[PDB]
């Protein structure tokens, strides 16, 4: 099978949850372990807020993209904002990394993602935006 | 605030934190006014955090919670997790940096490790 | 405040729950009846599934795209699809009419959204596609 | 996980009990309308209770797969009769006259004293 949604939202805090719950149900056709959906739920957290606490630096007014295809047991998920962007998106990937400590931020949202998920591909240009990959295949008993 | 329900309450010189719901970024700021808010009124020295019914937590469940860490060290005292779902402790070894918080069973072993109960 | 979310999907019949948990999580932000959100619900499903079996005429590769605008109360459903068409909008209105009859369709789905909803426009042009608004005040206690 | 409709099926001596639960939409009603026709080719049944008391929602389509249930049991001297129907259901059925044509019940128990099995 083949599915393919595409959400676009305001870069508001209460949209993350939103985000999580939309793209959960988007991939609940693929009847994943719990676990399966929680990462991926978390994965959704991770990325979504990052593009509105870094990528638009709160700013209400961006816009943040979302996009997951489904198809044969795999999941194509798709974050991205047309914010700030990553300079060095090498340092941003290291555990533990931040650019807003003071802002009580872990630096674990990447570390997160990319062992939550299958692949995780980080592109971005400064000023342009930032695109984030995450692949993930679903187990299916 | 919103999709997390907030249980504060005071124990002389320790104060009782009980989540219930989904802690992110959003949830999370909504969580670190209402506790600094009584850290400001009330002196307190210790902080029991109850996540016994946390649904969910993203990174910034470790943020806030190491953000009331700090205002816990400045003031001598400790902290106490408890009631810890495998998928929270999941985010809690991963980060690494919760091998010097302290990690309980239940509500009763934190407050009793504290010397309350 | 403003918030607004716009979203587009396969033409599958599995979506149209994934639209009303959709719509219903983003619209939730204004506390609604119970009743309420069921009309919101349903008149959703309703629209989104007139995309598929009729704009689309069930090809997957069909895509309906959702657009939910909260402003002040009210709610601002869109739900359009670059389909089929409508010869007459005003003979498909009528109730029980239908071109489906060999599909167990009643005919009632827009005598649906014409009473659950304050206001129903439906824009149609054959072989273009139709777009469907619905505006739904909300009772705020 | 789950299925977003649940059908129970139960067969007493020349009477279907279906039983619904979950959502009744487009998706959904091919499914229920594939199970109904199955038992309905396999037995020789006469009479049809609906129980729609575990149903969270339904849309037109729910409207369509019920009559034609209907039609498909009537065509064969048999009747159905529908209970259970909660205040959102029902509202749906007040839309159209057509829909009178379908009886509902209180419980299950008059569902079928409805039909004369009880
Ligand atoms: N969409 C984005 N736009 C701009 N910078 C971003 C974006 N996403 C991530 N970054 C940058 O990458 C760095 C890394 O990631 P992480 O995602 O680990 O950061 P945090 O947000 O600082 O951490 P945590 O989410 O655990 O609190 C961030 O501190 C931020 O500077
Ligand atoms: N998106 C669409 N594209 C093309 N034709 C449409 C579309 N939506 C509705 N129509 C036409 O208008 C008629 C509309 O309404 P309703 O929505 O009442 O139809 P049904 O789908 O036949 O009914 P029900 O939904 O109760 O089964 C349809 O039967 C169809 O002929
Ligand atoms: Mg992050
Ligand atoms: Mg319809």
């Amino acid at each position: 099978m083949r599915n393919e949604m595409h959400l676009q939202f305001s870069a508001r805090s209460e949209n993350e949850s939103f985000a999580r719950v939309t793209v959960a149900a988007f991939v609940a056709q693929l009847d994943p372990t719990m676990d399966e959906l929680t990462e991926i739920k978390t994965v959704v957290s991770e990325a979504v807020t990052n593009a509105i606490i870094h990528g638009y630096n709160n700013d209400p007014n961006g816009i943040v993209s979302i996009s997951v295809i489904i198809e044969d047991g795999v999941v194509h998920l798709t974050v991205r904002d047309e914010g700030v962007g990553i300079p060095d998106i090498e340092e941003a990937r290291q555990p533990l990394f931040t650019t807003k400590p003071e802002l009580e931020r872990s630096g674990m949202g990447f570390t997160i993602m990319e062992n939550f998920m299958d692949e995780v591909i980080v592109e971005s240009e400064v000023n342009k935006g930032t695109t984030v990959y995450l692949k993930k295949h679903i187990v299916k008993s | 605030h919103m999709s997390l329900a907030i249980d504060l309450e005071v124990k002389q010189d320790v104060l009782i934190v009980r989540l219930s719901g989904e802690l992110d970024h959003h949830t999370a700021e909504e969580l670190r006014e209402q506790v600094t808010d009584v850290l400001e009124n009330r002196a307190i020295r210790h902080i029991v955090l109850n996540l016994g019914q946390l649904t969910f937590m993203d990174a910034s469940g470790l943020g806030v919670i190491l953000g009331r860490y700090k205002q816990i060290k400045n003031v001598g005292g400790q902290m106490v997790v408890c009631a810890v779902s495998p998928a929270v402790k999941r985010l809690f070894d991963m980060s690494g940096l919760f091998k010097i918080i302290r990690v309980e069973a239940d509500e009763q072993f934190a407050l009793q490790a504290l010397g309350v109960a």
